[PDB]
């Protein structure tokens, strides 16, 4: 990933003048440079997966902390939530604006100003984005069929494209309601991911109301099988990435497949 | 493991004197008839039969007009599609000559939603869909 | 998607034999009928007919006054003014010779607040608005 | 915003027989009445009438004398308080011949506080103040 | 603030048909009469009378023995001393001739504790004490 | 210490008519008869006879199909097979004769699952299997 | 229907201040027990209940909480028997 | 036998000028070191890991994990226990 966040620095940053690894550059090196330095890896979670933390450590002539905030501002708009791809590896990212560091140093040997942006990249060991939840798939059809967005399955993946949904399951409920039927109960939340958050507001809106008008979802295509609603619930304070705003509660009846011979022809005699 | 299906109570459609209803929340139907039960001179076993019937129903949903005030006793009629959107096989019900057995004027609370209760009878019914 | 309302029941204002009683809190009337179900000698469908009608109705409401006390069983009017807002279609009700079926002379409980019930007949109704 | 108030139940002071009881807990009282309804022979609206009065009273609270098991069934008075004191105007009513419908001599729960619950009926009630 | 005292019903004290029965957990007792309620020609206020009087009574308890089983329906005495401590003037109130309305032979479910429920009525009653 | 056994109530299956139902949720059924309760000239012991028999069956479960309220007042048979697969001695028991006391043409509330309700009567009863 | 339970802020630096303003936009909420959601006038927002909790922190939290709900109508529509004719025969 | 779980990395991508190297901590762990048996007394934990091998095909370990769990696999421990005499034979 230090490939990919240096090209990105590199190709949309002019005021650089270089990106490089920790140790890398001479005492001549020419400022303003940057320096990516990559953190712990920690598991954060079925949802998130493993989350690594990125820094990107900015450097500036000791002129003044304000050409420092501005570079700040333009690294923040570069890495933020923006797809990146790591030639590399050929494999993509997305990383996430997490901070800053402790504070503004101010190194006097090197002649320097320095400040730490915080970045972070989500579900690390993940790479398929396919479930064998059959209701995740369904939903996560429908929401993108309805919504035109992005809609991957249970966890998230380290390249997701902003704005997009997640949907997953997070509690099960079977229930054997008569000899014959059985009840499958899934309490599945969902994310809504963008940089705008007035459009999470508004996707959540029409998914909302669509899962409300249309009370029921079609399982697969072939039809024959439905997800009646319940309860579908958005709770706006939840945070974006680990818990996700919107619950929805969904129910389904099966049918105990058992069946016997049948009485096609019946035959009989009189007698006295 | 082969579907099943619940009629989603949510479904149900009341057109009640031919115009939709759209504000009805439960609607209640029961076709009664006195059971009769004789006792025989030589049988221990009751026997039951038809006798005759008798009709009764019940609605109840939020106030948004005087429409039920303003019907009086007049008989009508009540149409109930219970709609089956999972399998199409709709049932559609027609209640004839339905008359209140009280016209509710006024019902009300004042910290709540004003909601509207009927009760009834119907002199017969027709099944007009299953 | 298109409005819809409910007829909050904070919109009542009840004006009892025309002063406008405000410490009232719910409000109950209906129209009763006795059914007069008749079996014919041919038919096996019970038919109903309006019979003679009967009024009856109830209030509940913070005590401020002897005002029902002192009132006995006087006739008097009730008016109900079920007000809407969101649409500004009020529904107004009046109901004819109110007599009350028993005075409430004392209902109190120590912890609590004194609320005073009723309970009545009148005689016929007027939908004066809807 | 204009005052209002509500009559708190605490401010209730029962003189039962003259003396001043101070442990009871909460009071009942109505005057009741057959309604007398009658069917006229032309009109299909129902009649009502004051018929006869008859009165009804209750009392629950702590026990702590035999004072009511001692007083039998014979008549006595009750006058029924209901102070004021945010507004001044009290209310004060009298009941007349009150006579116990029951003599509850024993009553106690053994985990529990000993209360004494009373009904009966009265005469007739006057209305000294309000 | 001068003090009070509730009649704690834990100070009761029962000697059933002489022995002192100490498993019993609560008792209850009335003295009933027929109202004899009387409608005169001139007068609009129902007279009441004393009519006739008739007792009962009720007692529940932990099980223990088959005391009220042996028992059967002979007449009996009930003794009922409330002690009171905070001040010393306990109540005792005797029932003459107590009968058993129903024999509880068997009660009893399987995950709970075995209570004895008694129900019935004496002719007449004693206060002894108060 | 030695195995037991609860019957399981999943485990009915109900064949209502021969064809199987299989939305059924709960089925009751009773074999009622008339004590005839006579009090001998010099026994003070009552006696209890026979008399007739009578029988009263229901039936709940989810909404599927108009199957009752097509069926009417027709007579028709119940088998109720509550299978034991601990141990295999499933029990069976026919119904006979069985009429509805009341058709219910139409049951539902708006934010639930519609259920239908049955009950009525049956001439007699067969023990097929224990 | 939809429902909301909307909470409020009020910041200032007199907080006497603050608890003025709380009250009357409170006592306005209440009083006027319906809220217009657009000039139009057709939408409205029904206040269910007011709550203040002055513990609570001026910036994160926010003092006020208020839930509000609407009953919205589904949109279907279909054609109309304007006119009606038949005939008679025997 | 054991196996190793991923548990992230460490605090840093350290680098060490002196040794003229670049260094990164892995960071594994083992469970259940001093369980080595794989038996249980309880007969019916004994029972469902008998019914889950036999229907999923898999591991079955009864009363804890051990140290060299083979992933794919299923573990059926119980929580909580609740006996009660609802009758006089019956318990």
């Amino acid at each position: 990933m230090r490939a990919g966040i240096r090209k990105a620095l590199i190709d949309n940053i002019k005021e650089l003048k270089g990106c490089y690894e920790p140790n890398v550059p001479n005492k001549d090196t020419k400022k303003p440079y940057m320096v990516v330095v990559q953190g712990q890896d920690n598991d954060h979670g079925e949802t998130i997966g493993f989350e690594r933390s990125i820094e990107v450590w900015i450097y500036e002539g000791r002129t003044t902390f304000k050409k420092l905030d501005k570079l700040t501002k333009q690294v923040v708009e570069v890495l933020d939530m923006n797809t990146i791809v790591d030639e590399s590896e050929n494999e993509a990212f997305t990383c996430i604006y997490k901070g800053t560091s402790e504070n503004d140093i101010v190194v006097e040997e090197w002649d320097a100003i320095a400040r730490g942006i915080r970045f972070s990249v989500i579900a690390l060991e993940d790479k398929e984005d396919t479930t064998n939840d059959r209701w995740v798939e369904a939903l996560s059809r429908h929401t993108k069929d309805l919504l035109e967005i992005e809609s991957y399955k249970d966890n998230w993946k380290k390249n997701f494209i902003a704005p997009c949904a997640l949907w997953r399951t997070t509690h099960i409920e079977n229930k054997r309601i008569n000899y014959h039927l059985i009840e499958i109960t899934k309490t599945m939340k969902c994310h809504v991911v963008s940089k705008n958050k007035d459009e999470i507001v508004k996707l959540l809106e029409t998914l909302e109301t669509s899962l409300i008008i249309d009370k029921r979802v079609r399982l697969r295509e072939d039809k024959n099988m439905y997800l009646t609603l319940v309860s579908v619930v958005e709770d706006r304070e939840s945070d974006m990435f680990t818990t996700g705003q919107l619950t929805a509660v969904f129910k389904m009846i099966g049918k105990i497949k058992r069946e016997g011979p049948t009485m096609d022809k019946i035959y009989g005699n009189g007698n006295l | 493991i082969e579907e099943a299906s619940f009629l989603n109570g949510s479904d149900v459609v009341i057109l009640i004197d031919g115009v939709e209803e759209l504000y009805m929340e439960e609607i209640k139907a029961d076709f009664e008839q006195d059971e009769q039960s004789i006792k025989l001179l030589g049988c221990q076993n009751e026997i039951s039969r038809v006798g005759t019937t008798k009709g009764s129903f019940s609605l109840n949903g939020y106030k948004t007009d005087s429409k039920f005030a303003k019907l009086g006793f007049r008989s009508f009629e009540i149409i109930y599609n219970l709609s089956n959107s999972e399998t199409l096989g709709y049932e559609s019900i027609r209640l004839k000559n339905c008359r209140l057995k009280k016209l509710p004027l006024i019902n009300s609370k004042a910290g709540e939603i004003v909601k509207i209760e009927v009760e009834g009878s119907f002199r017969g019914y027709d099944l007009l869909n299953e």
